[PDB]
């Protein structure tokens, strides 16, 4: 889990 | 046999497998660079890295997901990375050797012979499916939305998710090897061997970390 897995997501 | 609807999500999941690249220049190193212990485990991570990158690509594009908790979208990216990983990489070995000095690579690269057996005899074993495109794809994405992963709230909504691409690889198996009615059984008998590399993976890594560094995302994707 985490940021850079949510900002790769996210973008 | 497929529906409209089928066709549409079978469409969708080809568009975004297709787009998934193993960069040149990564592909590059396999043969320009040097071989040590070093240099080949310094291209697996980088290769790793890549494999990952692609699988929340082609993650985040799947009918549904985006539609998911967000917790549980986390869950199932760090859940499935293994396993995507694993599968991902059997599809570029077998489709020049080339895949030779790939092969050499891994083999010096830290790697103890007990998971490096397993890991080319599951190349094999893929292998002799002679899988199609559209059952790698499928399947990955069968893979990795996986309602049974550590963590996940709402395991119903992926379900939903899951069912209909499993319906979908059923059909697909009796117009690829209409001879051969055992085959949908037998790619789902290939994930049940692709899940063993849950464990093996989380032995070599902690074989790694003796001093061996990891980039962000591998950090990341497995807490680490
Ligand atoms: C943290 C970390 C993980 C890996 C990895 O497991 O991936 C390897 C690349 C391919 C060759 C062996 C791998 C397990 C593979 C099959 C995905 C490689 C390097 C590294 N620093």
């Amino acid at each position: 889990e985490h940021q850079l897995l949510r900002y790769l997501l996210d973008k | 046999e497929l529906t409209p609807d089928q066709q549409t999500l079978l469409h969708f999941i080809m568009d975004s497998y297709n787009k998934q690249r193993m960069p040149q220049e990564i592909t590059n190193k396999i043969l320009k660079e040097a071989f040590s212990a070093e240099e080949n485990f310094l291209i697996l991570t980088e290769m790793a890295t890549n494999h990952v990158q692609v699988l929340v690509e082609f993650t985040k594009k799947l009918p549904g997901f985006q539609t998911l908790d967000h917790e549980d979208q986390i869950a199932l990216l760090k859940g499935s990375a293994v396993e995507a990983m694993f599968l991902r990489s059997a599809e570029i070995f077998n489709k020049s050797g080339h895949s030779d000095l790939l092969e050499e690579r891994i083999r010096n690269s830290g790697i103890s012979d007990e998971y490096i057996t397993p890991m080319f005899s599951f190349y094999k074993s893929i292998g002799e499916l002679k899988m199609t495109q559209e059952e790698y794809a499928l399947l990955t994405a069968i893979v990795i939305l996986s309602p049974d992963r550590q963590y996940i709230k709402d395991r119903e909504a992926v379900e939903k998710l899951q069912e209909p691409l499993l319906d979908v690889l059923q059909k697909l198996c009796k117009i690829h090897q209409p001879e051969n009615p055992q085959h949908f059984a037998k790619l789902l008998g290939r994930l049940t061997e692709l899940r063993t590399f849950n464990h093996h993976h989380a032995e070599m890594l902690m074989s790694w970390r003796v001093d061996h560094k990891f980039t962000p995302l591998l950090q990341e994707i497995w807490d680490v």
